[PDB]
């Protein structure tokens, strides 16, 4: 009597159910990215509507890049939507206003928010030509600096100036005192010093997520 | 500067929503008595129906 | 010529704020203190819908309260016949951060929206039996974070460029703009009747909107953080909103100000929903720390609590007769109580 | 409603010493993490000094630190800072701004230039 | 080696051998008493 | 050496040899004629001396360097015991030590009532444990779904030993060798999960890109399959070959068909363990010393049961005397730990488990709250 107009139901969700378990497995075998950077950054740079999209694909692992913009700079509503990311791209124009400062502080934000407590941070300490070209040509902005020690654990390039390599230590380390801060291993910080030329970017981008999803792996067995 | 013809809209506004006629508190709370009050039998949520009734289990 | 302008903003401002100041004679407590409490409010899960691969931002149910549509950030809206926990369409979009969807009182039409700053129109009674995009509404400068159907051809969206419209289906032109919020705007509630609803954006503020003409009626503040939430009292004469500051309140129209706070020293978390019931006596909040409370509307007292999910409950909402409450979460399921 | 009123500015020639207030109505006052920021001639907003809950945490940026010191009295809903030894470059309208949310360690989007929680500042002229 | 089989194993031949050592004196027993 | 039907073979096949000679000799001097007194073939007898008689060499218990006697009247008749009318012997060089005790009868007791109580224990725990993960739809994932399998082989395997100590001790037919079956299949079966543990610990660290259904179905059939494969060649072989008893005895090398799988298993397991364990300190100390250390110590005491890491002491030990020191050593640490191993890992992998203790607490309290 009605029964005919509930098989008909069955059969329709028969049919979602099992489209949507290819759904699931394109889903979980992608990584998506968020690509963050304040202004003059060079992010457009190292690319190479709301929203612009970017798909790419190192080692027949699918990536799914996204950088936000037509938004404005309010941030507090719409960073909540990226969460179950893989990581955030940081990007700093390391090198008129002083935007370092703003880019530690939208990185306290994004490290200590209440959403954002499980993601991590890829970050990309950018222009290190222009810091080299600078400081070869800045404590007055930060006054430790004039007390600061390079790490002798430091990874220098040869030949270079043990200025440009003091400098940007001296950055690196005032991004990781906010990242050792909190976090109770949760998330993790990831910097690197990226170049007007540089392709390894998303060799490192790969290494990073690689790093992450093994971490969260021996997290879910209590190892970590 | 903006600012200008932006504080001239806003006195604007606000003199348009300043001069509309106000009725009391009592008034207002006692609709919202009188409504809760006359549909108080046709709230599943507040007086739940018997299961026979039920679309969600038999 | 600015600091003049500024006080006589200031001193319309004091105008409005003691012609407020004398009509409170009593409060809404005083007046309903003798009214019988409801009681303890139990609720039971009847089913869990599942098949949502990420976190659910938005839900809405048909005029028939047996569909309802939800949309999650994996870009899929799927519809459900929630009396038999059935899927009768699975949507693929073409931007995977939705944040908003509304189900066409018709039930011809489903929209979608997000950050890609478009409104998308579905069409779900077809030819080819084929769920088509039937428009995409392009103008928005930033991401769409509610949208509400009026017609099967109007559309009411609400952006974070600070700016609510509407919008002409047939044409996909814009007919009216809504300014006059200074933060963006997060949530919109229609009037019974469609000639009027009220936003809420991040600036504190609930505002009044005249459908026809286009312009502001009353502005509404009392909050002390940004506004997450609005819906109408059932007669269309006051509006209830949830805020950051982990407090809904009651506002009246005819009266200009707030009647009632509805908080709890031991909440201190935000608001993300807001339902009344169909008597309106019941007050229906969902909470950053992954409950429902419920709410005696004439009263402050918490009748209830929702408790079984597991992450951000996103979107409540009550069936047009009432019989159900619908709950989803980040946890990517959707509850529905009784 | 959430007000903001500051108060204190003028003109100090080089070396002096101000005192800003901000007087605040319409919020918890005690629940909220307090920030000061600035605005150069023909720049963009700059942040200058924030102020925890309780004030135990205290942080400024380098070009103000051994000059300026900012305090609470949630007692009297009062932000003050302390303006010592005023380079020239110091010349600002300050901003008195509050972060957008109760019980958290974020702010967001205090800088921005359409921030709803920020009052209509005080200008001070080295 | 594993042990559970291992054991199964000895087991089995130490109550093998028991069974043969019984009869044996049972055997030597009655034929040379009777 | 020889079993019951053996010895009782060797005796009556002398008998019968002995029989064809005693006929010849009987049937044809004052000698004392041979005679078969149901276990010996005793020699001509010279008249009036005690008779001897080398041990025989088809009487596996008697000392082969001795002889026994009779006593050989001096008329060429068999000399009586004085006062019963029963001839005369002396079988003492012979078998005076015979009975040589049951020492070893008591640590085969013991090491019976050691994995007696471990595996009740095990079985036990092991039974709440996978009612808690079947229970709890929050807890269905893929680990999940692999310790749950891991758990019913336990399982398994201590009631194939319970049922074939009930069977086996209290000869030749269905019941022994249906229980010996099952027991081995059981034990190749747990061996092989916590192979399948460690296989998807690895993987899950080292490509990180998996298919998820195609991997789980892989691991099932893997765990189950070729367990029941070996098992089958085993029977296959036994059947054919020997078809002895009832199979608890051992039948001449062909033990390895069950026992190599599994050795092969417990040595792959730790190379795995050793890499794992590896990797864990490349990434305590990346992260940054002495909280890194005792994270590492905790990491890998945590890890010793799932992995199974000790058999691996003991999977190369050969077949060794049941006396020595080595046999005794191997069985009590052998037994003490296979029995309490399905324990410590419900504890572990159930119970100390966070989501587990998060989700009881949760079910808990709603409880409560509905009174």
């Amino acid at each position: 009597d009605q029964r005919n107009e509930e098989k008909a139901q069955r059969e329709a969700n028969k049919k979602i159910e099992k489209q949507l378990q290819k759904d699931k497995q394109v889903y979980r075998a992608t990584h998506r990215l968020l690509l963050l950077g304040a202004g003059e950054s060079g992010k457009s740079t190292i690319v190479k509507s709301g929203i612009f999209e970017t798909k790419f694909q190192v080692d027949k692992v699918n990536f799914h890049m996204f950088d936000v913009g037509a938004q404005r700079d309010e941030r507090r509503k719409w960073i909540q939507c990226f969460n179950d990311v893989t990581a955030i791209i940081f990007v700093v124009a390391s090198s008129q206003t002083n935007r370092l400062q703003a880019a530690l502080k939208l990185f306290d934000s994004i490290w200590n928010n209440k959403w954002l407590r499980d993601t991590s941070v890829i970050l990309f300490l950018n222009k290190q030509d222009l810091l080299a070209e600078k400081v070869l040509a800045i404590e007055d902005y930060f006054p430790e600096f004039a007390r600061y020690t390079t790490p002798e654990d430091a990874t220098p390039e040869p030949g270079e100036d043990p200025r440009v390599t003091r400098a940007k230590y001296f950055i690196r380390d005032e991004f990781l005192r906010i990242s050792t801060a909190s976090g109770d291993g949760r998330h993790y910080c990831y910097p690197h010093f990226t170049c007007a030329v540089d392709t390894e970017n998303i060799r490192r981008v790969f290494n990073d997520c690689r790093d992450i999803i093994q971490r969260m792996h021996l997290r879910q067995y209590e190892l970590l | 500067t903006a600012s200008i013809a932006q504080a001239r809209k806003l006195v604007e506004q606000l003199k348009m929503e300043a001069n509309i006629d106000r009725i009391k508190v009592s008034k207002a709370a006692a609709d919202l008595m009188a409504y809760c009050e006359a549909h108080a039998k046709e709230d599943p949520l507040l007086t739940p129906v018997p299961a026979s009734e039920n679309p969600f289990r038999e | 010529e600015l600091d003049q302008l500024r006080q006589e903003a200031e001193q319309l401002k004091n105008q409005i704020r003691d012609a407020r100041k004398a009509c409170a004679d009593a409060t809404l407590s005083q007046i309903t203190n003798n009214i019988d409490p409801v009681g303890r409010i139990q609720m039971r899960t009847r089913r869990t819908l599942r098949g949502h691969l990420a976190k659910i931002y938005a839900m809405h149910w048909g005029t028939d309260s047996r569909l309802l549509v939800s949309a999650s950030q994996d870009g899929k809206l799927i519809i459900w016949d929630s009396y038999t926990t059935n899927k009768v369409h699975a949507i693929p979009l073409r931007s995977s951060w939705v944040m908003t969807c509304a189900y066409a009182p018709s039930g011809n039409y489903v929209a979608c929206g997000g950050l890609d700053n478009i409104c998308s129109i579905y069409n779900l009674k077809t030819r080819e039996g084929n769920v088509r995009v039937s428009r995409e509404l392009a103008g928005h400068t930033g991401y769409l974070s509610c949208c509400r159907f009026l017609d099967d051809n109007q559309i009411v969206t609400s952006s974070g460029d600070t700016t609510c419209a509407l919008w002409d289906i047939e044409t996909g032109q814009q007919t009216t703009t809504f300014t006059g919020h200074t933060g963006d705007v997060m949530s919109l509630s229609l009037a019974p009747d469609t000639r009027l609803f009220v936003s809420g954006a991040c600036d504190a503020s609930a505002k009044l909107w005249d459908v026809r003409e286009g312009m502001c009626r009353q502005t509404f503040t009392g909050h002390e953080s940004d506004i997450n939430a609005i819906c109408f009292f059932p007669n269309g004469n006051a509006f209830a909103t949830g805020s950051d500051d982990a407090t809904c309140r009651l506002f009246d129209l005819r009266a200009d100000q707030e009647l009632m706070t509805y908080s709890h020293d031991n909440i201190i978390c935000g608001i993300t929903s807001v339902s009344f019931s169909k008597s309106g006596r019941l007050l229906l909040a969902g909470y950053d720390d992954f409950n429902c409370n419920v709410w005696d509307a004439l009263k402050a007292d918490r009748a209830g609590v929702l408790a079984g999910h597991d992450n951000r409950v996103s979107c409540l909402g009550v069936t047009d007769d009432g019989m159900a409450v619908a709950t989803g979460s980040w946890d990517s399921f959707l509850k529905i109580w009784n | 409603q959430v007000q903001l009123q500051e108060s204190g500015g003028g003109l100090v020639q080089p070396g002096g010493s101000l005192r800003l207030s901000c007087a605040a109505s319409g919020f918890t006052f005690s629940n909220y993490k307090m920030n000061w920021v600035r605005q150069a001639p023909g720049k963009g907003l700059e942040w200058v000094s924030d102020i925890s809950q309780s004030g135990a945490s205290i942080s400024y940026t380098g070009s103000v630190k051994g000059r300026f010191t900012i305090s609470r009295d949630n007692a009297k809903n009062t932000l003050y800072l302390q303006m010592n030894s005023l380079k020239p470059e110091d010349t600002a309208v300050y901003y008195c701004a509050r972060c957008p949310a109760p019980f958290t360690r974020d702010c967001f989007d205090v800088t921005s230039t359409t921030y709803a929680y920020r009052g209509q500042g005080t200008q001070v002229t080295v | 080696s594993v042990s559970e089989i291992q054991l199964m194993h000895n087991l089995g031949k130490h109550l093998n051998s028991m069974e043969r050592v019984e009869w044996l004196r049972k055997k030597l027993q009655d034929v040379h008493n009777f | 050496v020889m079993t019951k039907e053996e010895q009782i073979f060797l005796l009556h096949r002398a008998q019968a040899q002995c029989e064809k000679r005693l006929k010849e000799v009987l049937q044809r001097g004052r000698p004392c004629l041979p005679e078969w007194d149901h276990i010996l073939c005793w020699p001509l007898g010279a008249p009036g001396e005690v008779v001897a008689v080398p041990c025989p060499d088809y009487i596996y218990d008697f000392n082969h360097k001795g002889h026994a006697y009779r006593r050989c009247d001096r008329n060429g008749s068999w000399e009586l015991v004085p006062g019963h009318n029963r001839t005369w012997a002396n079988y003492s060089e012979c078998v005076k030590f015979l009975t040589n005790e049951t020492r070893e009868r008591e640590v085969f007791d013991r090491l019976a009532m050691i994995y007696t109580v471990g595996y009740s224990v095990s079985l036990a725990s092991l039974t709440v444990a996978v009612l808690i993960l079947a229970y709890f739809r929050r807890l269905h994932c893929t680990r999940n779904y692999i310790h749950m399998h891991l758990f019913l082989s336990f399982m398994l395997r201590a009631v194939s030993i319970f049922v074939k100590d009930a069977v086996l001790y209290s000869a030749g037919y269905a019941g022994c060798r249906v229980a010996v079956t099952f027991f081995l299949y059981f034990l190749a079966t747990n061996y092989y999960w916590i192979l399948v543990e460690g296989l998807y610990l690895h993987s899950l660290i080292f490509m990180a890109f998996f298919s998820e259904k195609k991997y789980l179905w892989g691991f099932t059939v893997f765990g189950w399959g070729l367990p029941a494969v070996f098992v089958a060649v085993w029977v296959s072989v036994r059947a054919t070959l020997a078809n002895t008893g009832c199979w608890d005895l051992s039948s001449g090398n062909k033990k390895w068909i069950i026992q190599v799988p599994i050795l092969a298993s417990i040595v792959l397991n730790f190379i795995l363990f050793i890499n794992i364990v590896r990797v864990l300190a490349t990434k305590l100390r990346e992260t940054n010393t002495r909280q890194q250390y005792r994270k590492l110590l905790k990491s890998t005491l945590v890890l010793m049961p799932l992995f199974g890491v000790h058999y691996i002491v003991f999977m190369a030990t050969p077949y060794t005397e049941v006396s020595g020191t080595l046999w005794q050593v191997q069985m009590h640490y052998e037994m003490l730990f296979n029995s309490f191993q399905g324990f410590f890992v419900a504890i572990i992998y159930c119970f100390c488990n966070g989501e587990v203790q998060a989700e009881i607490k949760k079910s808990w309290s709603r409880w409560t709250l509905a009174l």
